[PDB]
RNA sequence: CCGCAGAAGAAGCACCGGCUAACUCCGUGCCAGCAGCCGCGGUAAUACGGAGGGUGCAAGCGUUAAUCGGAAUUACUGGGCGUAAAGCGCACGCAGGCGGUUUGUUAAGUCAGAUGUGAAAUCCCCGGGCUCAACCUGGGAACUGCAUCUGAUACUGGCAAGC
RNA sequence: UAGCUAGUAGGUGGGGUAACGGCUCACCUAGGCGACGAUCCCUAGCUGGUCUGAGAGGAUGACCAGCCACACUGGAACUGAG
């Protein structure tokens, strides 16, 4: 119901940073981010069509945190709603509030954002959320929790968000640890190396 | 120009020997802008058979008129058993079509495309009713010059 | 057809059989050999493979294969049939479940253990 | 790790078709044995009356395979 | 004969009530001439928690159906 | 008010007649459209009607087994 | 017999622009002269003429363009062993309005496009592309 | 809801020859066995059995059964019949299907509008409520239908007169 | 499964029912149904819906709701607004 093993093995066979380490040390310092993970990893076999629809979903999922059921879901949602699929799958990702809170730099990663969130450290509107899947909207006025604001994890995990590229459609108060969700991310504000067609094509089979 | 192998077959002729193999390659290629072209490479080994289909490939390039990355209208091919249809799609619909249809309309440069492949699913009679459907599709603008009218009389 | 003649009579679907009778749209039907013995496979394979003449309760008498490396089973040993066909014995439609009734599981197997109904170590 | 045959003698009383054969072994019981496959592929031929090796199994006595001709 | 009473829905511990106009005899739950409103008893603060057709109520009443306890009670609140 | 027009297909019977109503309706899956045959039995009082007759009919109260149907007038003698 | 003087005259338009031909010419009648009409405005042909009185007879001057024929397909949808009826709402669109189809409503043989503006369905004699 | 204590009490199942994401070693030697199909195994087996590694799912995971799909493989949408399965040996002909051309008429088919009905739930849309979700729920849309009334009259049918 | 039907089909009169009616009876007429599939045989509760499907279809009718039927098996009535 969550991956609890290695980290850096998922960033090796997708081949890139799924920022699934703080990224206070680069990637390539605490593991070999070139080769897929295990004995016959040196290797680089020729992936089918299928094979890159796959690891384009395998991708996504493994960034965000989410199991395959969920994730269909997310999809089914996407079909639904009106306009681009791709583009609203990524959006409602986007609006999970385990990656909010990682987006404002409350936890280091999404993991431990996810941990911050079911440890009951984290407010939507004034308002106790503990479920990292719980979808924010516009407006949204999300933070920390007097006991959770001492917490030593959540200073050191907004210095870490200083440096990343900081999100348009938020906007973070560091001194008072709260974000307003402006808004929903459109496309062009996240990142380009997401073929998000491969996971529509890959639901079509 | 975009490339794009969809297959290799091991052919194979009787001599008094034995027999000799020998490999064909099924390539297409386009500009992923309404230039789409196939070649049929025959050769002793599968790289050399690749590179001829990919030359006849680039030479043998039709045009087609794309509607902002998806078709004009529903469309028709045939060739030998090979019974295609395709029609146009909404932004975000991707690709939906089978082996060798996609390979074709990927570098062609339709994104959105809703499409069946009918009787014979043989790769070379796919990619050639394919195209054939994508040729003998028009445009607004070309339907209008041969009716004699404007495109807001067709429209 | 012209459109008259489908009026007349319409298209009639095929009535497409079972490849399973004997479970009788059952999942797994139970059953008492009456013989466990060994056959060899069709042309191109080569084997003793271990099978079982089985009585289900429904009354259908089958041919079962049994699969995994050593098996317990006698002459009215009560078992549990699933369906599956075995492509090189003629007539096996059936697979006798492992480690089910009074068949066992299959001694010292590590790998597809829930196929074979072996206890995880 | 695979479980254990029961090698005997036999004589080969008739050939059947496609390489199968009655064979009464030493014990005097009558199997319906086939050719290995290694006899099948040097093409070692069988024929009635040829002493031959059967490997037996617990699991039928009724069956065996034939592995030697002498 | 016609009564106006509560039809329970609504979930496990979450009862949300339809308040229909029935013969009697039938089930709960069962066949309705007609639907006139419904009762939330667990509603939130800003929430309407009770509607009533108090027209369709008042015509039916004046056919001669009787009201249950309950929906009584709720006509009171109502007004 | 409410009327079927048909055609007498029998006169055998005393102060009954046979009428067939033809309807025209499009087949269901094939689309091409059919000709439907409804035989009422009607009551015809005075035995008026013989059969090739056009005749308008009403839906009425029971009046045997089989009838249910009265005329209103002959449209066309044949 | 005879039993489709419509389809008849599709097919000689077909058959006619398939080998290229000029002109087209057969038995007159009302319906084909109201087809003629639909096909000569929406410029599927490019003239049309009846002549005789006893025995009418209806030329059509086919159209062609950069040498290929106007008229890509035309197919007789409705059809005596098999008629076809739309109501306005499900007028078939021909190419995706880029072909016409012919559709007999009770004001008169029109364009399918003529027919949703007018708010009409009817029988859809023909596609043209 | 609050407090307390301590990572503490909480990970498995299938799979890795191709289809199909994932490969090596050892054992075995057409045996034992695998298998959905194609197939694999007769000494260096990525296909058997074990191991290491990997892939997919995850409080589940596999297997079986069953239905639809893919199957345009009963084809209305949407198939065929010289040689692949498929033209009756040939004709005549009743029922039936289909019907050249013009005018008038009718208004059955057809088309348009309206009215009544098409239970609620369900499905769909926009909202609301349970921390989220499932779930519950407000309103709408939909229920492609049936009947009736009023119109339209090109086409098809009826009737009449013609050619 | 190609023929089926004598209260059978219709009429008249009497009786009967809350009520129309071969519902029943007597008499009269000889009809009535059927290749637009009667009759016979086999299977089956029906629907809203449900699953699948791009759709058209196909399969299905557990739960929930409407309708029907049954209450050990075969008959029968009594009481009652039912
Ligand atoms: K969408
Ligand atoms: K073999
Ligand atoms: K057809
Ligand atoms: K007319
Ligand atoms: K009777
Ligand atoms: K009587
Ligand atoms: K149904
Ligand atoms: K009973
Ligand atoms: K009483
Ligand atoms: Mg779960
Ligand atoms: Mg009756
Ligand atoms: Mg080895
Ligand atoms: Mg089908
Ligand atoms: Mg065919
Ligand atoms: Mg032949
Ligand atoms: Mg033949
Ligand atoms: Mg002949
Ligand atoms: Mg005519
Ligand atoms: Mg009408
Ligand atoms: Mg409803
Ligand atoms: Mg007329
Ligand atoms: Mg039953
Ligand atoms: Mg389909
Ligand atoms: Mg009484």
């Amino acid at each position: 119901a969550r991956y609890l093993g290695p980290k850096l093995k998922l960033s090796r066979r997708e081949g890139t940073d799924l920022f699934l380490k703080s990224g206070v040390r680069a990637i390539d310092t605490k593991c070999k981010i070139e080769q897929a993970p295990g004995q016959h990893g040196a290797r680089k076999p020729r992936l089918s069509d299928y094979g890159v629809q796959l690891r384009e979903k395998q991708k996504v999922r493994r960034i965000y945190g989410v199991l395959e059921r969920q994730f269909r879901n997310y999809y089914k949602e996407a079909a639904r709603l009106k306009g681009n699929t791709g583009e609203n799958l990524l959006a409602l990702l986007e609006g999970r509030l385990d990656n909010v809170v990682y987006r404002m730099g409350f936890g280091a990663t999404r993991a431990e954002a996810r941990q911050l969130v079911s440890h009951k450290a984290i407010m939507v509107n004034g308002r106790v959320v503990n479920i990292a899947s719980y979808q924010v909207s516009p407006n949204d006025v999300v933070s920390i929790r007097e006991k959770a604001k001492k917490q030593s994890r959540v200073k050191a995990a907004l210095e870490l968000a200083e440096q990343r590229e900081k999100p348009t459609w938020l906007e973070v108060d560091a001194g008072k640890m709260e974000g307003t969700f402006k808004r929903k991310p459109e496309r062009s504000d996240l990142s380009a190396d997401i073929n998000e067609h491969l996971i529509v094509e890959l639901y079509s089979k | 120009l975009q490339e794009k192998l969809i297959a290799v077959n091991r052919v194979s002729k009787t001599v008094k020997g034995g027999r000799i193999f020998s490999f064909t390659a099924l390539t297409v290629v386009g500009d992923g802008n309404g230039r789409v072209g196939f070649g049929y490479g025959k050769a002793r080994e599968v790289p050399a058979a690749i590179q001829k289909a990919m030359e006849k490939a680039r030479r043998n390039m039709i045009n087609v008129a794309l509607n902002n990355g998806t078709l004009q209208h529903p469309v028709k091919g045939v060739h030998t058993g090979s019974r295609v249809f395709m029609q146009p799609a909404s932004e975000g619909t991707g690709i939906i079509a089978g082996g060798a249809m996609r390979a074709v309309l990927e570098v062609a440069g339709v994104h959105n495309v809703l499409a069946k492949a009918y009787g014979s699913t043989n790769p070379i009679n796919v990619v050639r009713a394919t195209i054939d459907g994508l040729e003998n599709m028009n445009s607004p603008e070309m339907v209008a010059a041969k009716r004699g009218k404007s495109v807001e009389e067709i429209l | 057809a012209t459109v008259n003649q489908l009026v007349r009579k319409p298209r009639a679907r095929k009535v497409a059989k079972s490849n399973v009778p004997a479970l009788e749209a059952c999942p797994q039907k139970r059953g008492v050999c009456t013989r466990v013995y060994t056959t060899t496979p069709k042309k191109p394979n080569s084997a003793l493979r271990k099978v079982c003449r089985v009585r289900l309760t429904n009354g259908f008498e089958v041919t079962s294969y049994i699969g995994g490396e050593g098996h317990n089973l006698q002459e009215h040993s009560v078992i549990l049939i699933r369906g599956g066909r075995v492509k090189d014995l003629p007539g096996v439609r059936y697979h006798t479940v492992r480690g089910a009734l009074d068949c066992s599981g299959v001694k010292d197997r590590k790998q597809a253990r829930s196929k074979y109904g072996v206890k995880r170590p | 790790a695979k479980e254990d045959n029961i090698e005997m003698q036999g004589t080969v009383l008739e050939t059947l078709p496609n390489t199968m054969f009655r064979v009464e072994l030493e014990n005097g019981h009558v199997v319906t044995a086939h050719i290995s496959g290694k006899m099948r592929k040097n093409y070692i031929r069988i024929l009635t009356g040829d002493k031959v090796t059967v490997e037996l199994t617990p699991y039928d006595l009724s069956k065996g395979r034939i592995v030697f001709r002498s | 004969m016609v009564t106006i009473r509560l039809a329970r829905h609504g979930a496990k511990k979450r009862p949300f009530y339809q308040v229909v106009v029935a013969d009697s005899r039938n089930a709960r739950n069962g066949r309705f001439i007609e639907r006139v409103g419904f009762f939330n008893p667990i509603a939130s603060e800003k929430e309407e928690g009770t509607r009533l057709d108090l027209d369709r109520i008042a015509h039916w009443v004046g056919q001669g159906a009787t009201i249950s306890d309950r929906v009584a009670a709720l006509i009171k609140e109502v007004n | 008010i409410r009327t079927l027009q048909g055609r007498v297909v029998s006169d055998k019977m005393e102060k009954s007649i046979v009428v067939a109503i033809e309807r025209f309706v499009k087949h269901p899956i094939y689309g091409k459209f059919i000709k439907r045959t409804t035989k009422l039995h009607v009551h015809d009082e005075n035995n008026e009607c013989g059969i090739g007759d056009v005749v308008e009919i009403r839906e009425c109260r029971p009046l045997s087994k089989t009838k249910s149907w009265t005329l209103v007038r002959v449209v066309e003698k044949a | 017999s005879m039993q489709d003087p419509i389809a008849d005259m599709l097919t000689r338009i077909r058959n006619g622009q398939a080998a290229n031909k000029a002109a087209v010419t057969m038995p007159s009648s009302k319906l084909k002269v109201a087809i003629a009409n639909v096909l000569k405005e929406e410029g599927f042909i490019e003239d049309f003429k009846v002549e005789g009185d006893t025995k009418p007879e209806l030329e059509l001057t086919l159209k062609y363009f950069q040498g290929k024929a106007v008229v890509e397909s035309i197919q007789r949808v409705s059809r005596p062993g098999l008629r076809i009826y739309k109501r306005k709402d499900e007028l078939p669109k021909v190419m995706a309005g880029l072909g016409i189809a012919v559709v007999s409503t009770s004001k008169g043989v029109m364009t399918d496009r003529a027919a949703r503006q007018a708010g009409l369905g009817g029988e859809i004699i023909c596609y043209v592309a």
